[PDB]
């Protein structure tokens, strides 16, 4: 999970 | 009283510009004064506020040197604390309002009945006491960096770098306070007590979230991913 957060962090 | 070193001025420069670049407006001239229906109106303005916090962390090189799962844990832990501090420093005693997203004045009662409960009181009382502190963009930025680099967040892997980063910020932020000579006694001890207050707010957002979980679909997806 945390897919949206992980997208915003990986630019 | 030791004043900042050269390397600490550079760290202050980085964190202050990161904060200013991700802090909405800069607000009292934009304010738009304002029960799942109040909860809906609040859920649907929160995703920009969470994203600004993400952009602030990404502008800190020490944060970028961490693995993405520690990065995720670190945002999830400090997101509401930073958003609460940013609203508390925008307390207007004449209107008794906080400013959300740089343009939305809210009252104690509006924000409480919007879903935060007694956490609304805690943020408002924090904004009241922060008036006589006269914090600038730098002192707020450093507060956000201290909260972000919390090595006690559950699940972290680089516990001992994160605690080193925080110790760096904590020292540069104390020397800045020495350099700045606020007309308040025992200022650095009182600031550390405010860090405790914001950490209390962070864990009480969490309790209020479990209480609110209303169908999960009605909660926006980033709001769900933070908690
Ligand atoms: C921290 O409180 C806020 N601050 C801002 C903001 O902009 N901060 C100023 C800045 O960053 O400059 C917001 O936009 C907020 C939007 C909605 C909000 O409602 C909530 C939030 C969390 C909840 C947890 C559990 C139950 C109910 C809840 C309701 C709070 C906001």
């Amino acid at each position: 999970e945390n897919a949206l957060l992980r997208y915003l962090l990986d630019k | 009283k030791p004043e900042p070193t050269d390397e600490e001025w550079e760290l202050i420069k980085t964190v202050t510009e990161a904060h200013v670049a991700t802090n909405a407006q800069g607000w009292k001239q934009k304010r738009k004064f304002l029960d799942l229906e109040a909860f809906s109106h609040f859920t649907k303005i929160i995703t920009p506020a969470i994203t600004r916090v993400v952009d602030f962390a990404k502008k800190l090189p020490m944060f970028c040197e961490l693995p993405c799962e520690d990065q995720i844990i670190l945002l999830k832990g400090c997101c509401m604390e930073i958003m609460s501090l940013r609203a508390a420093v925008r307390y207007d005693p004449e209107s008794e309002t906080l400013t959300l997203n740089g343009e939305m004045a809210v009252t104690r009662g509006q924000l409480k009945n919007g879903g935060l409960g007694v956490v609304s009181d805690a943020i408002f009382d924090l904004g009241m006491s922060l008036s006589s502190f006269n914090l600038d963009d730098t002192e707020v930025a450093l507060l956000q960096a201290v909260l972000l680099m919390s090595s006690d967040r559950p699940g972290l892997a680089c516990v001992e770098r994160i605690e080193k980063y925080q110790d760096s910020f904590l020292l540069a932020f104390e020397h800045y306070i020495n350099y700045r000579k606020h007309h308040v006694t025992h200022f650095w001890p009182k600031l550390l007590m405010k860090v405790t207050d914001l950490r209390m707010i962070g864990a009480c957002h969490a309790s209020r979230f479990l209480h609110m979980k209303c169908p999960t679909e009605l909660f926006p997806p980033l709001f769900l991913e933070v908690f």
